[PDB]
């Protein structure tokens, strides 16, 4: 068994700028293979034989390197390449895949916009309650959220999921959805969702009311 | 034209046995190999073994030599992978990709869709989708966000569309997160102009294959 | 056996040279994972010291004051130590190459450069279509001949260990 | 060298032990074209007769009437013939394996069955894309290992020839 | 769609040097190998060598190691084979066929048209074609034979058609035979009904590529 | 080098009848390959891996065999298969092709028809003379010819070429063309071409005249 390690694990490259990633191995493999995968899709083959290119590839990509060190060179990286690249070898049984370099687009920062969706009547009639706060067009990944109900700050009662990087419109989207029981749902009336970020200067907050709309 | 067909997903109770399927077309099923791989986000993608339909020979690795077995038949041009002793730590995606000697060494010419297996004792739960009516806040804006939150559903594979796929741009698919009790919950929102909110209809049609549950609900903007 | 201690030294030095020849024979570049008996360079110093011990036992054979009598016992004790060590490495490496690999030691840098894309410890093709191909038969032949070399080295080491143990039995 | 011809007896014994060891090691299944020293079966009877000669020379060292004195000369002459033959065939097979083969002698039926789809004398793939592939590196390792076997056998046979020539020059 | 293009034929004087060409299209020229073979009726078809465009490595055989050399470039996706020390006993057909690892071993997926080289000191001679007018013999018959004998021509490659390829069935292509002086002579006849002899015209258009000589003569039945 | 020999060199099989050819080798080759070639065409691949079939092959063909002996089996041979089959291996460098089995269609015999073409005026005006005798629909290959001029039999003054086997109409065609100088051309007037064969009972002869037609 031959272990393959590639660094860095995650790198951010500005559009229209040369970027290079390296894939080293614990042994001198005869040839190396590079594959990329998209969310909800199979890893499409990208580079074979360490020097050639698979069908349907942009001309910008050009793989090279010899010996125990192999590198991937991009002439001009764009937002279309927002995926993870895998390093694969075929010298020794069994073949072992690499870790993965998650490409990131490094453009100018953007001020996030906050949107709050009050729960519908059918949600209450079902037996639960759920209010959704929307986060979009923000960079970097970190985005602190502090829900306030009845002038009280609550933390640790919600879960957040990070989606894939958007191509052109936005960069990242954080799902800051707050869940609670019906007793606490009827205990409070006014709900607020304030998100602070390095982009916007003054933190904007959207607040609604319960029993009116 | 070469492609490999695989089932979407299925649920397997722990300690049971499941059989995979990978149908091949557009090329000689006997000549090419039938390599299988397994991808796990925690530990990356790793090899599991391969089978040659020409002679029935199989190759594995010492890590998972006895965990899985491979058996293929040339009559139906399909390869079957059977898993034994399922474990809660065996919830990943299994891919079916052929291998060819291209460019001077073995190379994966084509891959497969893959199966997202789920190992959990929880029973099947219907996809509960709820509307997210926008509110008439102070900030009017030139765009509005319409979402259809889905929570308390099983299993993970679920597809959320809008107007039967009419709207594609501006969508934000949020990956689901496992809950404490063993349930999934995700969200999906689309950005549309606020001027067309009162004229163009917006409906989300959730599709569930394991339970054959399809719901086409309508979300309407709320004026606060 | 005290009748022919001169010929016993010749047997010992012949065994040492056979060990040296086998060790140099095992240095042929084949796989980055060299045998456990080569990466420690056991045949080199072991064979040289067998030469020294056998020559000492078959040089004077008289009542020397300090050069011969005093050093003979320590040379024999070192010979027993090296012989049992060689037996242990041989028994370990036979199972290392024939059953499974449990101590993975890389080959030397200057010898592994010639053949860096090859491995012999675990050569089972990932593509099952190559099972009946020369690519696997070559590795099978490599493994078989390496196992034969290991077996012959083991039997020579065991015979030398028996001879030197008898010598120590003669000289309390 | 008439002083310790008994030690030379043990020399011949050890040389026979290693000659039969190398003969057994040469018949590892690799290619249908066996080495010219294997198909002739030279190492087996060569080592057996070396052991016989060493036993004759290192048994009594007394003045036997007919069983030893009469047979010693003929055994020594046969030993010289066998040793010069071994040297000739060894240095011929070295060129046979390193240069283009000029005798194509088939291997034994029972040893060629295991590996009938492989060859070792020549390996230059018809597809040049496999030049930097393990398929050729394995054959190169096989050739180097076989040449090492041939070299060690050749040098040991030459030393045996020198020793037995000394024995004969001692006994006119 | 994969195919390899080769020139028709050319004449080489003894002791000269000739260069072959084999253009590849429809597939990656760099990845696949460029195997060459030579076929001779006297001694069958034999291997001559191969070249890998990916790295420029070449392989040959001890029989003809120095007779021929191979050189290929990836810019034009063409492989060039150069022959040295041409001999009168080297008049055969050279084929250009790629090799792929298909079915478990190397296999010639596609071949090439091949070049029919001619090694002779004789100068180029135009294709002399003569009519073969049928005679009104006693046996009328329901069919008649029309031929256009070609003799005293050089080199061997020559194509004889009828009405610009309109008539294909009933043709009998006779292979040429070498003469004592070093010239070729062949024949070609077609069977047509005698009733249409006086109405439908029959013309043979001989085509000669090396000399660019095209003759379209007309043959007419003779009443004896 | 491994030599490959296959027998028989030439075999004749009746249509719609099972036929089998064998290809032995001096060594146990791992796999065998079968190729067929047509006149004026490249050898198209036919069978690979000793058990599979190439694209565009009839289902009747089925190759089998293991070890040092390999055989080709035809369920129902037809006239479409009138070609030569080659045996190829890939075990040892260099690969060596086989000899060749020329398939022949063994149907009922046919009586040959003789046609004679008098030379044209342009042939005489060029400086030479050539008369062509046509042979068709005859079997087997042997077909004796004995030209007679002025009641004198001449032999050895002509050359014959054997063409490929016809598919459906005929079986063999022999080019019995007689060549001579202008002096002998004008020396004789009547020319005859009689061909004897096992098919026809009474040898038919066609004769013409010089200076009249
Ligand atoms: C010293 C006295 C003389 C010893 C001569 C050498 C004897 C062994 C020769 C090699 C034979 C062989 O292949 O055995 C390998 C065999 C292995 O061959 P195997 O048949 O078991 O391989 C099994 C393959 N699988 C796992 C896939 C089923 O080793 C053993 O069987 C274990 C016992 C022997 C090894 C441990 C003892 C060695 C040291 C003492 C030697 C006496
Ligand atoms: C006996 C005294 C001790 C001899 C020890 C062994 C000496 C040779 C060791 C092997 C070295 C070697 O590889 O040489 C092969 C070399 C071959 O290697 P090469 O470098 O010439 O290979 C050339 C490769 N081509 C052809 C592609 C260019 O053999 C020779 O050079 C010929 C002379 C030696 C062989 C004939 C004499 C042998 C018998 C007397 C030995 C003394
Ligand atoms: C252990 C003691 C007693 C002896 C030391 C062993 C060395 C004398 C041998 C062991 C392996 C041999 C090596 C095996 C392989 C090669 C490759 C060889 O490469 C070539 O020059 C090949 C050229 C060609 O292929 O034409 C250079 C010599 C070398 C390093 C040999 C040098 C001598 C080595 C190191
Ligand atoms: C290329 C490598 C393998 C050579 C290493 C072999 C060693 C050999 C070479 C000469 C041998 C020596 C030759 C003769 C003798 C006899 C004997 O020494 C003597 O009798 C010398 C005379 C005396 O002291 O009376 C003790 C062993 C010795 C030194 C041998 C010891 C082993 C030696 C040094
Ligand atoms: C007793 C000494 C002094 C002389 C005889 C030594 C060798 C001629 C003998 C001793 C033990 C024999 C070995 C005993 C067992 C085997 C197992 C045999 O099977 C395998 O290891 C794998 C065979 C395969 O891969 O097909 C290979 C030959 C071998 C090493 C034999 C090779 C010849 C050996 C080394
Ligand atoms: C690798 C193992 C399994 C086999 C090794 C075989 C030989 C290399 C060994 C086995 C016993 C050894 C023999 C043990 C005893 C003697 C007696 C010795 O002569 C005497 O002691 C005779 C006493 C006298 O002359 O009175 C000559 C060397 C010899 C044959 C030794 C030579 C080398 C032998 C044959
Ligand atoms: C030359 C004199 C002094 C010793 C005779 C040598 C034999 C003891 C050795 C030489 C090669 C050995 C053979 C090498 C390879 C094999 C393959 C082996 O096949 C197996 O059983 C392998 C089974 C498996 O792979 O699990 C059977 C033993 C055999 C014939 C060995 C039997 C013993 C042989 C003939
Ligand atoms: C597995 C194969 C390699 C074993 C073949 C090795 C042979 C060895 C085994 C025992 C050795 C014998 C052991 C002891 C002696 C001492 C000597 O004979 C004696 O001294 C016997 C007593 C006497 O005659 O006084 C002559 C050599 C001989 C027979 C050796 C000859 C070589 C023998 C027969
Ligand atoms: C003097 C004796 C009693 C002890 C030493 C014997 C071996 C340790 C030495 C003697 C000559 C050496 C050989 C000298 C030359 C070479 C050439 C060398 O290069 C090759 O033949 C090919 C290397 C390649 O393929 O890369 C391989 C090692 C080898 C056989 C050496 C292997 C080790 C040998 C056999
Ligand atoms: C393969 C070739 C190139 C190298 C072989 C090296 C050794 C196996 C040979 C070389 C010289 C041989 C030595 C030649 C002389 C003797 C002397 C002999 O003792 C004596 O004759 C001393 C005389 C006395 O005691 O008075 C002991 C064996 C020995 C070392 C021989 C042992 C084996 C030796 C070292
Ligand atoms: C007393 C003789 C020397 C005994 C120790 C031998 C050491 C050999 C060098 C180290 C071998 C391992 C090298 C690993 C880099
Ligand atoms: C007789 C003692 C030998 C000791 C070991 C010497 C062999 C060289 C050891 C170093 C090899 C170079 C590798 C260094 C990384
Ligand atoms: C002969 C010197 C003692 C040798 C004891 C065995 C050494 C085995 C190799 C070293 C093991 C190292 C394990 C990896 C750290
Ligand atoms: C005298 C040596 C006896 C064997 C020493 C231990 C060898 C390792 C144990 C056997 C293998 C177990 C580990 C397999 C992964
Ligand atoms: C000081 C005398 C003993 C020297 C022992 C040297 C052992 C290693 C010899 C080979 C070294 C590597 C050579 C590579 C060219
Ligand atoms: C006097 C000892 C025997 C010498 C002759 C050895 C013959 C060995 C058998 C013949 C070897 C070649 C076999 C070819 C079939
Ligand atoms: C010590 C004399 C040995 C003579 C050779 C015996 C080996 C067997 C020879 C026949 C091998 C079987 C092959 C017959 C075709
Ligand atoms: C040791 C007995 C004499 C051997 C002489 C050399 C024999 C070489 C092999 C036989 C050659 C046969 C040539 C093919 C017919
Ligand atoms: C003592 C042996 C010297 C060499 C004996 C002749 C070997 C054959 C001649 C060299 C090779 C020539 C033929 C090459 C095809
Ligand atoms: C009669 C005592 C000497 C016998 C020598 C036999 C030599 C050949 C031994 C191996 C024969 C092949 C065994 C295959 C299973």
């Amino acid at each position: 068994q031959i272990v393959l390690s590639q660094s860095p694990a995650i790198l951010s490259a500005s559009p229209g700028e040369k970027v290079t990633m390296t894939c080293r191995a614990s042994s001198s493999v005869s040839y190396i293979h590079w594959f990329q995968q998209k969310p909800g899709s199979s890893p499409k083959p990208w580079i074979y034989a360490t020097s050639n290119l698979a069908s349907g590839v942009p001309v910008r990509f050009s793989g090279s390197g010899s010996g125990t060190s192999y590198s991937l060179t991009i002439s001009r990286v764009e937002a279309e390449d927002a995926a993870t690249y895998y390093c694969q070898q075929w010298t020794s049984n069994p073949p072992t895949f690499g870790g993965g370099t998650k490409l990131e687009i490094k453009r100018t920062v953007a001020a996030p916009s906050v949107f709050i969706f009050p729960p519908s009547d059918e949600q209450l009639k079902s037996g639960t309650a759920s209010v959704v706060c929307l986060l979009n067009n923000f960079y970097p990944r970190e985005a602190k959220v502090q829900w306030k109900v009845d002038n009280a700050l609550q933390s640790g009662n919600s879960q957040e999921s990070v989606t894939e990087q958007d191509s052109k419109d936005s960069t990242y989207s954080l799902s800051s959805t707050l869940t609670l029981s019906k007793a606490d749902y009827e205990k409070h009336k006014v709900y607020a969702c304030e998100v602070t970020h390095q982009g916007l200067s003054s933190p904007v907050t959207k607040s609604f009311n319960r029993g009116e709309c | 034209q070469v492609q490999l067909q695989q089932p979407g997903a299925e649920l397997v109770k722990p300690g049971a046995s499941v059989k995979m399927s990978c149908k091949a077309s557009g090329y000689t099923f006997t000549s090419y190999n039938m390599h299988w791989v397994k991808q796990t986000p925690g530990r990356g993608l790793e090899w599991i073994g391969a089978i040659y339909p020409g002679n029935g020979d199989t190759s594995y690795n010492q890590k998972f030599k006895g965990k899985a077995t491979l058996t293929a038949d040339k009559s139906s041009s399909t390869a079957y992978m059977q898993l034994s002793s399922l474990t809660s730590e065996d919830s990943a995606v299994y891919y079916c990709a052929r291998s060819t000697y291209y460019g001077g060494d073995w190379y994966f010419n084509v891959w497969g869709a893959g199966t997202t297996v789920t190992v959990s004792a929880a029973s099947t739960k219907g996809p509960s989708v709820f509307p997210l009516a926008p509110s008439s806040k102070s900030t009017s804006g030139g765009t509005a966000a319409l979402g259809c939150l889905v929570k308390d559903y099983f299993p993970e594979p679920v597809t959320v569309s809008w107007n039967s796929g009419a709207l594609t741009s501006g969508v934000h698919t949020f990956p689901a997160v496992l809950q404490s009790s063993g349930l999934y919950s995700l969200s999906s929102v689309v950005t549309v102009p606020s001027s067309s909110l009162g004229t163009q209809t917006y409906i989300c049609n959730v599709n569930h294959k394991p339970s054959n549950t399809k719901v086409d609900k309508k979300v309407e903007p709320k004026s606060c | 056996f005290m009748r022919e201690s001169k010929t016993l030294g010749a047997v010992q030095i012949m065994n040492g040279l056979f060990h040296i020849a086998l060790g140099g024979l095992l240095m042929i570049p084949a796989g980055i994972y060299a045998p456990i008996c080569v990466t420690v360079w056991y045949p080199l110093w072991g064979g040289i010291m067998y030469i020294i011990s056998g020559s000492l036992l078959a040089a004077t054979e008289k009542n020397s004051r300090k050069c011969l009598v005093k050093g003979k016992m320590i040379m024999n004790s070192l010979s027993l130590f090296a012989a049992i060590s060689g037996m242990i490495l041989s028994i370990m490496d036979i199972l290392n190459i024939k059953i499974s690999h449990f101590l993975k030691m890389e080959s030397l840098n200057f010898i592994r450069a010639h053949t860096p894309y090859i491995n012999i410890y675990n050569c089972e093709p990932a593509n099952p279509s190559e099972k009946n191909s020369p690519s696997t038969q070559y590795c099978y032949s490599i493994q078989s001949l390496f196992l034969g070399i290991l077996s012959v080295m083991l039997i020579f080491a065991f015979f030398q260990e028996l001879v030197i143990a008898g010598i120590v039995e003669n000289e309390w």
